[PDB]
């Protein structure tokens, strides 16, 4: 039952999580300029809303 | 306030680089000579670099209602001038293969260096804005210098559109800040508020809009999506300049603005910047895990390193070595990016036409280019925070600064991002030594520049005391 | 031939160490050497895997016994502070005048 | 005085092996042998001139030698070396294993042997610097400096039979584990330095000055937790252990690189030297967790090693179990258990060195490492199976070898402190005997189940036999007469134990 080293897989789980998160985050780099401007405006909205909430 | 002869001798690098621009333009108008124009450009930049010593003799003072010269300006002017000199040195062998006109490159590099020096000396909203655009527009020219190539034209279009949008955002933010305050000086942004009403909504919204613009200019999440495409499409010396000089000058003026403005002490801005730095570190490290292109990988590297810089920036009002940490980190990051992008440029030089690919193919670089592979792996280990490197000294400074201010979330972000950066940097450094299947002194000069950068990183990683003493000697005005 | 005679000579030497030792640790040295020589001599015809399995079972059962002997050694040293037999029979009734549970455990693991 | 030379002589030697490759490919091995012989001679001269046997415990700090040089005066950082009995013992062990590693790769006539030898000597210099530094930044510096040559050796000069992608994957996993743990240790170091700075006002990184640091309960726990994460990754302690079999599998074929950096107990030395004296109360509260982690590590390594079809992975999990024994020993707070831990660490290094060298020689003979491909090898090899039988006997805790003295003094001290962990660890010793017998009977005994194990194999060379018999002699002498090693480290163990039990 232990020949496959389960604790090694348990500690290798964050590497799989990091790979999956990087693959998911790379979808935002689609190369579309209109999406880049939309993301810039989204970030402006998020920053201004955070500053208004935390004021 | 008028200009004195002391104010004129404190204006020496700006005047020298501007006179170099005029002289280079008159030389181009006389006769198109690539060697003579490049020589005039590098002589003017070196003259500014050595006139920095006379500026240091002149002392620290306020030269304009706009500019202020102190050791802060000395250090960041020197970093910008070194980046511009390295950019010209890498640019000549790349421009040797250019069929179209080559002399405009050094004119644009000189004007962008002038904008960087202005940003280093900036003590005003007007000077900050003018330095940002004086950096941006020559970068618009240099990114799309090879406009026949599809990648460079696309990167130029993306950079121009997004930087125009960010300049509009930044100018609207300055307009709201000026409507709130009534003075455009850096020290006066919040002096009309007291007894605990520093969090004025109009001032906070204006500062948030300039935060949006500068976070575009510093590749901070979520204004970071342009970085790999613009880094990949632009020419490799342009990638070198955009990675080093623009980021250094904009972060220096952001340092000076957040140090001098009383509203930089406000907690909402600090929490927003903490979220931005956390997300920037995590995203810029995670998004470079599976990159087969060195330019996009170095762009995500720039995002993560600017996240580390912002982490050092957050504790500016609490710690005492935070701006010293920023200076040491920026010197190390300058040398690291200079070496890495210089190796990339020396492999990409000369320009082999616009229809042919500029593919790096870093696998097995040691078996034909051993010295450049050694330099490249040294800079790869330097960017990872691995010891006996200057990047490790900067990372240690960032970690100590974060430890002082109890910013433990940011410290955990630095640790996790350092692990992910370790993975991809070591992947590149070990792919250098696997198995895969010049002839002029300008190329030798570029190789000498990257070798000197690698040796400087190794020496100042083993013995970091002279750089720490130099950065501590660059004491701004309180 | 030489391997057999070397193993039997080491067996003789370890048993002499076992029967001549004045302290429990030296007698444990002879004890475990005797067990090792028993393992090396039982599986002498190493070509047959059944001999190897027999040597495995012998050494594992004797090693469980030696672990119980080690239990007794630990208890005796923790109680009396010595491992000499004469020192046990000298200062055992003085130390165990009040309680006899640890001495009972030590004798049980000796058994 | 001799400590800066003790660190710099491997570095200058490795630079000389790189530079003197132009005079010949057979030259850098001789240069590396000469400079490791010089390092071992300097270590033995320090042993002779130290007078460690007559030294009595006086309390931390107490160093037999001390060197100071300012390195970064802004942070109060010094190149600060200090040697006492324990550090000298580890330096002597490092020098001996470095000589053995240099001799173990004597037949490599590769075109880039000089950089391999530089890489090895820089690993050895980093290990010596870890054992010698008593400055927090310098200790961390050497701790993370000895990993880049480790990574490059595993990745480039590793196991040629396996694919390159697996070698790079194992090397990157090892580097990521060790350097992330080192970063957490650096954060603990920096927070301790800043706590001392707020309490005092003096910038320092010295171990002697940071000892008397007044900290609240909970901060000290976090600092010792960071130190323990580093010293538990490089021990290894479960579950932070997979890098060790992954790197041992993809280690270079000769096995020298296994002996150079992976086989030396820097983490347990750091636990004895830095974790316990700096954070005594927090380590006293963390003792049950660390002791149960050691028990779980012993049995996890035993069950792992029994189920391994690879010899190198079997020895790696043997190392995991014995390091769990040492981890149980360290958190007892007993002088006898600490001395047993020192003896066990030295003997385990010697036994694992012999096992890895014999496995490398066996792979040179037969070109395989799977237990389903060997059997009955006793009748085909002249010297190797009997020596491997001796070393597998050593790693099961057999009296007559120093490992027995190690675990038995460990368990005597532990039963003086905690009895249940002692009895469960003795059952772990039974498990150790079980997997040693399993390896012996799957490897060298039985009938051959492959064609490459059906032919007569060449005997071992004179140098390999000489160095393996030297290891045999040292293990036997440590088993029968461990007294000089015990009197060498009596003062340092006494100081650490008195500081641990007098500050709780
Ligand atoms: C993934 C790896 C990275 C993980 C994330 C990075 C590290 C996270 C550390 C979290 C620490 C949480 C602390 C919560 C309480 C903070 C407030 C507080 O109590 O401050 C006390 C003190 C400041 O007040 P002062 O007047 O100095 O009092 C002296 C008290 N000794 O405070 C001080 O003087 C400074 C206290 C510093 C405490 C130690 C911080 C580092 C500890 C080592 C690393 C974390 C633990 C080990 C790894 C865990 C698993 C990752
Ligand atoms: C009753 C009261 C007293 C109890 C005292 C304690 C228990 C004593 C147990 C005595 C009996 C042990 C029998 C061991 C037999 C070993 C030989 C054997 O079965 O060998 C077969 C196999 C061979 O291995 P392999 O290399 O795969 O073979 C090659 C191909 N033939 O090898 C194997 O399969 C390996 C077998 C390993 C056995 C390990 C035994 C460990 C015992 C631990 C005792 C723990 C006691 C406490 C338990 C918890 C109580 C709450
Ligand atoms: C006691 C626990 C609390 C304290 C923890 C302190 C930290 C140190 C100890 C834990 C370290 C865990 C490291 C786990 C990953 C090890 C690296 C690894 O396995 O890399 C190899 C792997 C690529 O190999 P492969 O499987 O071939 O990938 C297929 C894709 N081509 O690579 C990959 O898949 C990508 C690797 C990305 C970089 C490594 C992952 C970094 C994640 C954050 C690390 C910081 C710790 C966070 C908490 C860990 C869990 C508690
Ligand atoms: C991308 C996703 C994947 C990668 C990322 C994964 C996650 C990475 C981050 C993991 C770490 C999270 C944060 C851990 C530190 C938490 C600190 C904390 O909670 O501190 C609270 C308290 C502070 O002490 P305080 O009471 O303020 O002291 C002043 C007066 N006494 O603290 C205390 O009082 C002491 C608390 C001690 C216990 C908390 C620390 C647990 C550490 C777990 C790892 C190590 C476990 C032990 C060893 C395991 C085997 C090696
Ligand atoms: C730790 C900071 C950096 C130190 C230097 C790291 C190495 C730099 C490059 C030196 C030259 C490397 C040559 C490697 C040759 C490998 C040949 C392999 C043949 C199979
Ligand atoms: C992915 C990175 C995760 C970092 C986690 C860091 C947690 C720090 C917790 C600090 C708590 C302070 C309480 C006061
Ligand atoms: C750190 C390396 C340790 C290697 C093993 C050393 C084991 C100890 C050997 C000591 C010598 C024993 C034989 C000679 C005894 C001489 C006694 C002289 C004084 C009475």
């Amino acid at each position: 039952l232990l020949k496959r080293d389960p604790l090694n897989s348990m500690m290798n789980i964050p590497a799989v999580l990091s790979r999956f998160a990087g693959k998911g985050l790379l979808l935002s780099e689609n190369g579309y300029l209109r999406w880049y401007v939309a993301s810039m405006s989204i970030g402006a909205v998020v920053v201004l809303a955070l500053l208004m909430v935390l004021r | 306030m008028t200009i004195t002869p002391q104010n004129l001798i404190a204006l020496l690098p700006l005047l020298i680089v501007g006179l170099t621009v005029v002289v280079v333009m008159l030389s181009i108008a006389w006769r198109r000579n690539h060697f003579l124009n490049a020589t005039l450009s590098v002589i003017g930049l070196n003259a500014a670099l050595v006139s920095l010593w006379f500026v240091g003799q002149a002392g620290a003072m306020d030269v304009t209602p706009l500019m202020r010269v102190d050791g802060f300006a000395m250090l960041y002017t020197g970093l910008v001038l070194l980046a511009s000199l390295a950019t010209c040195t890498f640019a000549y062998p790349w421009l040797e293969g250019y069929n179209d006109n080559k002399d405009e490159f050094y004119l644009l590099v000189l004007i962008a260096a002038l904008g960087g020096i202005l940003l280093a000396n900036a003590n005003h909203l007007a000077s900050l804005f003018l330095g940002i655009e004086l950096i941006s527009l020559p970068l618009f020219g240099l990114v799309g210098y090879a406009f026949r190539q599809k990648r460079s034209l696309e990167a130029s279009i993306k950079y121009t559109i997004l930087s125009a949008a960010a300049s509009s955002f930044l100018l609207f933010g300055m307009a709201l800040v000026y409507a709130q305050s009534g003075d455009l000086s850096f020290v006066a942004l919040g002096k009309n508020l007291g007894d605990g009403m520093l969090n004025e909504p109009l001032l906070l919204a204006g500062f948030g809009l300039m935060i949006v613009g500068l976070g575009f200019k510093l590749s901070l999440v979520p204004f970071h999506l342009w970085t790999p495409d613009v880094y990949q499409g632009a020419p490799a010396p342009v990638s070198t300049f955009l990675a080093t000089a623009s980021k250094i000058a904009i972060f220096g003026v952001v340092m000076r603005l957040f140090l001098y403005a009383p509203v930089g002490d406000s907690e909402a801005i600090r929490v927003v910047l903490a979220i931005i730095a956390f997300a920037s570190i995590i995203f810029g490290n995670l998004m470079a895990l599976s990159q087969t292109n060195i330019k996009r990988l170095l762009g995500y590297s720039s995002i993560s390193h600017l996240g580390y810089l912002l982490v050092a920036l957050i504790a500016l009002q609490t710690g005492e070595m935070s701006m010293e940490a920023v200076g040491v980190y920026l010197a190390g990051y300058l040398f690291s990016s200079l070496g890495a992008f210089g190796v990339v440029s020396l492999m990409s030089s000369p320009y082999r036409g616009p229809d042919a690919d500029s593919l790096f193919s870093y696998r097995g670089l040691f078996w034909h280019r051993p010295i450049l592979a050694a330099v490249m792996t040294v800079m790869m280990l330097s960017l990872a925070g691995i010891p006996m490197t200057l990047g490790f000294i900067g990372k240690f400074y960032v970690l100590a600064v974060g430890v002082q201010a109890h910013l433990w979330w940011l410290v955990g972000a630095v640790v996790v991002g350092s692990a992910i950066g370790l993975y991809y940097y070591l992947r590149v450094a070990v792919s250098l030594y696997l198995h895969a299947p010049p002839s002029n002194w300008q190329y030798s000069a570029g190789g000498i520049v990257v070798l000197i950068s690698a040796l400087l990183v190794l020496v100042l990683g083993v013995w970091p005391q002279p750089l720490i003493s130099i950065v501590r000697l660059a004491m701004p005005l309180m | 031939y030489s391997r057999f005679f070397a193993y039997t000579n080491l067996f003789i030497a370890s048993m002499v160490v076992l029967v001549l030792a004045d302290n429990l640790l030296l007698m444990y040295l002879g004890w475990e050497g005797v067990g090792l020589c028993s393992y090396l001599l039982i599986g002498f015809y190493y070509t047959d895997p059944k001999n190897g399995a027999a040597a495995m079972k012998a050494f594992v059962v004797t090693r469980v016994g030696d672990v119980f002997l080690a239990f007794a050694l630990f208890i005796l040293y923790n109680e009396l502070g010595t491992l000499n037999f004469r020192e046990m029979v000298e200062l055992a009734p003085a130390h165990f005048a009040d309680g006899n549970n640890m001495l009972m455990w030590a004798t049980l693991m000796l058994l | 005085m001799l400590l800066p030379w003790l660190i710099l002589i491997p570095f200058i030697g490795g630079f000389l092996c790189w530079q003197t490759e132009r005079f010949g490919v057979k030259v850098p091995r001789w240069i590396a042998l000469i400079t490791m012989g010089l390092t071992l001679a300097l270590s033995l001269q320090l042993w002779l001139q130290g007078g460690y046997s007559l030294t009595q415990s006086a309390g931390i700090p107490q160093w037999q030698s001390e060197f100071d040089m300012p390195w970064i005066p802004r942070f109060g950082i010094s190149i600060h070396l200090a040697i006492d009995g324990l550090s000298l013992l580890m330096v002597v062990l490092t020098g001996l294993l470095g000589v053995l590693a240099v001799l173990c790769s004597w037949k490599e006539i590769e075109k880039y042997q000089g950089f391999f030898h530089l890489n090895l000597m820089w690993i050895l210099g980093g290990v010596i610097g870890v054992f010698l530094a008593i400055d927090m930044f310098l200790f961390f510096f050497f701790w993370e400096m000895m990993l880049v040559p480790m990574y490059f050796l595993i990745a480039l000069w590793g196991h040629k039979a396996s694919d390159g992608k697996t070698r790079i994957t194992a090397a990157t996993k090892f580097f990521i584990y060790t350097q992330a743990s080192g970063l957490v240790m650096l954060i603990a170091i920096l927070a301790l330095v800043f706590v001392h700075y707020n309490a005092t006002g003096v910038w320092t990184f010295n171990y002697e000055e940071l000892l008397n640091t007044p900290m609240s309960s909970g901060v000290e726990y976090l600092l010792m937790l960071g130190f323990f994460i580093a010293f538990a990754v490089k021990m290894p302690v479960v579950p932070l252990h997979g890098w060790l079999p992954d790197a041992h599998s993809q280690a270079p074929t000769a096995g020298s690189v296994d002996l150079a950096g992976i086989l030396l107990k820097t983490a347990a030395y750091g636990l004895l030297r830095f974790s316990l004296p700096l954070f005594p109360n927090a380590s006293a509260e963390f003792a049950p967790i660390a002791m149960w982690l050691g028990v779980i590590g012993i049995f996890y390594g035993a069950w792992m090693a029994f189920a391994q079809t690879d010899i190198k992975r079997l020895i790696a999990y043997t190392s995991v179990s014995h390091m769990g024994f040492v981890l149980i020993a360290i958190y007892t707070g007993s002088q006898l258990a600490y001395q047993g831990a020192v003896i066990q660490m030295i003997a385990h290094g010697l036994s694992a060195a012999g096992l890895f060298i014999l496995c490398g020689q066996l792979y040179e003979r037969i070109h395989t490492r799977d237990m389903r491909m060997m059997g009955g090898l006793w009748s085909k090899m002249k010297w190797l199976p009997a020596l491997s039988l001796f070393f597998a006997v050593a790693t099961l805790g057999m009296p007559g070898t120093g490992n027995f003295v190690g675990e038995f003094m460990i368990l005597f001290g532990s039963f003086q402190v905690v009895p249940v962990i002692t009895v469960i660890s003795t059952f772990g010793l039974v498990f150790a005997s079980v997997y040693s017998l399993a390896m012996l009977h799957r490897a060298y005994f039985g009938k051959a189940k492959s064609q490459i194990a059906s032919q007569e194999l060449p005997g071992m060379s004179l140098r390999e036999l000489f160095m393996i018999l030297l290891l045999v002699v040292l293990l036997v002498l440590l088993g029968f007469y461990p007294q000089p090693i015990l009197d060498t480290s009596h003062s340092a163990i006494g100081n650490i134990q008195q500081w641990f039990v007098n500050s709780v």
